[PDB]
Parts: structure tokens; sequence; C-alpha cells
RNA sequence: UUAGGAAUAGUUAAUAAUAAUUUAUAAUUUUGAUUAGAUUGUUUUGUUAAUGCUAUUAGAUGGGUGUGGAAAAAUAAAAAAAAUAAUUAAUAUAU
């Protein structure tokens, strides 16, 4: 119930991570 | 609308100490200094409670 | 977190190429995982929900930018009046299109962002101005009222009308049985040189007679002359005497009602004007941004036909087109 | 049916419910859906030793008018259309 955050912190970073491949190179 | 004066009145005291008058051709601002990012925190904002979304956590 | 200046490069592109929904996924779980969003962020955004007419994404972005306590910029009210015109409105055969921007009052948002505007200190252009008044006549909304003091106001200030402004508060007259007001909005576009209005002018048949509101005040307060102030006449005509005009306006009073009391059988239960109104923003048809059209109607597939971009078996670059 | 295959919805069933204020553990889809692209279909075509490969041009059309049995109605060398108009033949059209 305390570690949920951090969960939440990895799950939105990886998100973002897939909304930067749109980027492309660099 | 209410006209600028232009020229404004400033006290300057000499070596010896006479007090005379420089004057000073000063104009006023007209715009806001937005483009700062610092943020002083009086400004009129935007009502936006009237409007329905889909926040469960509120009320319609 | 990469670099903040790459989190704007991106923002910068998805608003300039792609939809609406990328730059809305972009800001909010970018600002989930850190980074500060700031004006020049929040432009971007407002820039692609302003192009697509999203009017509940412009409320949630201003909602959070006032979270954020960054104070908007006059080219951040730009897009939110401008945002509100482009929203998806009309009728389908029997099928309300954007049956939930009438809960939202996406008109008053338009509104209080130009109260906003000229509090701040900021000055509200002329294309603010007329997709104010385009949120407040558009088919699934009457109110006639307050669009008439934002012109009267407008005029003041010596703004210059948009020739879709006038079509759409022409037919918002029409439809709210006021032609008064829909004579003199045809009299004054076309003495004001808007384009598409230079040849319709009418003649102002209500010229001695007062206003509707100045009748109401003095009903409630020459007395034979008081109650008939109201009652329009050729000047080949007169009145009856007093206990039998009054007969005779209750006659009218209770045959006009019986007429409109009627339903048109094959309507869906609704206007002339709300039928086959169906409304998008330029950019649903082949078409990106342009500052001269605020509420621009989607183009219609006649322009482009397919098997002439294209031969027969080959694709052609339209995904989105013919689908309205 | 798609060289680089994932979700979909004015939604499914019941119903003393025309015109659904209710009930449900609802319905489609990896046995390939919805959307996007291409797109009338069709042992009628062509080829071959070939149950293979390759083509197609009958059509239809929820807001133009609730009229009419039926919208298919803004334009078609016949389908001769309420007195045998003409019915020998060929051009039957340019004219
Ligand atoms: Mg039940």
């Amino acid at each position: 119930t305390e570690g949920t955050q951090e969960k939440l912190a990895a799950a939105i970073q990886e998100h973002v991570q897939d909304a930067y491949r749109f980027s492309g190179p660099t | 609308p209410r006209r600028i004066p232009g020229t404004t009145k400033v006290t300057y005291t000499n070596k010896k100490g006479r007090t005379f008058s420089f004057s000073v051709p000063v104009s006023e601002l007209t715009h806001p200094q937005v483009t700062l990012e610092s943020a002083a925190g009086t400004w009129r904002e935007m009502d936006t409670s009237f409007c329905e979304l889909g926040d469960i956590e509120d009320d319609m | 977190r990469r670099d903040p200046t790459e989190f704007l490069r991106v923002l910068r592109r998805m608003s300039r190429t792609t939809s609406w929904q990328k730059t809305m996924l972009f800001a909010s779980k970018g600002r989930m995982v850190g980074y500060r969003l700031t004006r020049e962020h929040y432009n971007t955004v407002l820039f692609s929900q302003s192009l697509w007419g999203r009017a509940l994404e412009i409320v949630r972005v201003v909602r959070a930018m006032q979270e954020d306590k960054v104070q908007p910029n006059g080219a951040t009210y730009y897009y939110i009046v401008n945002g509100m015109g482009n929203a998806d409105h009309g009728w389908n055969y029997d099928f309300r299109i954007n049956r939930r921007l009438e809960k939202i009052q996406h008109w008053r948002v338009a509104l209080e962002a130009l109260e906003a505007c000229e509090a701040n200190g900021f000055d509200s252009t002329d294309t603010m101005h007329n997709s104010a008044l385009i949120t407040l006549v558009i088919p699934g909304f009457n109110r006639w009222q307050q669009a008439s003091l934002l012109l009267q106001r407008m005029l003041r200030e010596d703004r210059r009308m948009h020739p879709t402004m006038v079509k759409f508060y022409h037919d918002c007259l029409v439809r709210n049985n006021r032609p008064r007001e829909a004579s003199s909005l045809m009299r004054l576009a076309a003495e004001r040189g808007v384009h598409g209005y230079e040849d319709k002018w009418e003649a102002d048949v209500y010229k001695g007679r007062p206003l509707d509101s100045e009748v109401m005040n003095e009903s409630e307060g020459q007395a034979s002359s008081l109650a008939f102030a109201s009652l329009m006449l050729r000047g080949d005509q007169r009145p009856l005497p007093e206990n039998l005009q009054a007969l005779l306006e209750e006659e009218t009073t209770r045959n006009i009602e019986a007429e409109r009391s009627v339903p048109v059988p094959f309507s869906a239960g609704l206007h002339a004007t709300e039928i086959n109104s169906v409304f998008r923003p330029r950019v649903y048809r082949q078409l990106w941004y342009k500052w001269q059209h605020i509420a621009n109607r989607y183009r219609p597939t006649a322009a482009l036909k397919r098997r002439q971009l294209a031969p027969r078996d080959s694709p052609t670059g339209i995904p989105g087109f013919y689908r309205i």
C-alpha cells in the first residue's frame, strides 16, 4: 500500500517513453 | 481615457544646498509585463466551476 | 526524465503535425513525471485544442494552468475564445452531434476569457469577439439577448464583423422569431462592407415602431394608446373601440399559440435551421490552421473526388475525408 | 481482401415496455472484430493437359414533396400511353 506511488511513477515514465517513441531518432 | 502628463518634477539639491526641480519626460506603461516567468499572483482568473466534465468525484 | 527542451520540442511537433489527443497525452503524463509546464508548454497544447475545437479539453487545460500558477498571456486567451467557436455541434438526421456541449457552458468560458483579457491588461483581437458571439448562437444554443449586447459593444470598440458571424447570427434570430433584429443585421452588414452581404440590404419596416422592451415598460405603468402601443398599423388602418379591440387582441393571442403548438411531423422536433447542420472545423477535411477562419465549416466531399487523385486499386492519402 | 494483426460499442437479452425512468454475472473479437485502405457483386472473360492462374460494366442509394399501392421522381430511340393515329416492305435516324 505504500509502494504504489513509485510504481505509478514508473508506469507513467514508461508511458512517457512510449510517447517519446513518436520523436524517432535522437 | 486618461492622458499621460509627460513631464514630472524631481527635487535635486546642489553642493551648496540649493534645491530645485529636474523636469523629466516620463511616460507610463500600457501593456502588462507578462513575459517574465515569475508569477506575482495578482491577475484575474477565469471561473470554470460551472462546467460539467467527467469528474466522478465532483457533483453535476 | 530527459531534457526538458526535448520535452518541449516534441510538444512543438505534435501541435504542428498530428491531432489533439497527442498533446493531451504528452502534457498530462509529462506533468506527472515531473516536467514543469511553463506558459510555452500550455500555449502549444492550447493551440492544438483550439484547432480541433475541443471545448471540454480547453477547460481542463485552463484548470491545470491556474493550478500551476502560471499566468496566461494574450496569445493564451486567443486560443481559448477561438477554440470554443470551433466546437462540433449540429444535427445529423435525428442524431444530435456533441450533445454534451450543451451542459458545458462553453459560451460562458469564451465570455469569461474575454473578461479576463481586459482585466489583466491584454488587448483582445477582432476574431475573439466574433468567435465569442458564435458560441452563443450555434444551433444547439439560443442566446440572442447576450449576443446582441456583445455586438453592441463590438461596434463601440470599432470592430469589423466577420462574414461567418453574420451567417450564424442571422439564422439564430430567424429561428428565435426576431425579424427586426435580423433585418437590422442585414442592414448593418451591407453598410459596414461585410463580404457576401453587400447585396443584401433590407428596408426598415419598424422605423416608427419603438423597442419591444419599451412597450413592456410602458404597459406596467394616452391610456387608450398605451394598451395599443404594441399594435402595428399600416397607416390606412384604425383601431377599434377599447373594449372591442381588447377582445380582438385575445383572439390573436389564442390563435398564434394554437398554430405554434402543432408539431411538424417529419422534423424530429427541430427548426429548419437545425436540419442538416452538422458542423466540424476546417481541420476535418484536408486543411490546417488559418487565422481568418474562426469557425470554418468543413468543405464538402465534392471538393476532392476519389479516382482523380489516385488511379484504380491504388490508395489515396485521405483517410478521414468523406466520413462526416 | 490487406508485407510490418488489437481491442469495439446510441451498445445484448428479458419485459404487463406501441412511445423500455426497471432487471442482468449483457453483446462482438486472436476460429481475427471495429476503424483506415482497396472496393458493385457474378461456373458468363482469356489461357492451359489442368477442381490452377487471370478478368467483368445486372444492380441499389434513411432529410426534394408523407403524395402515392410502392419514392424509384428533376430526366431515358418506344415499354404506343384509356376512339384502329399508323401495323405493306427497307432506311426507322440525320432531316
Ligand atoms: Mg426487470
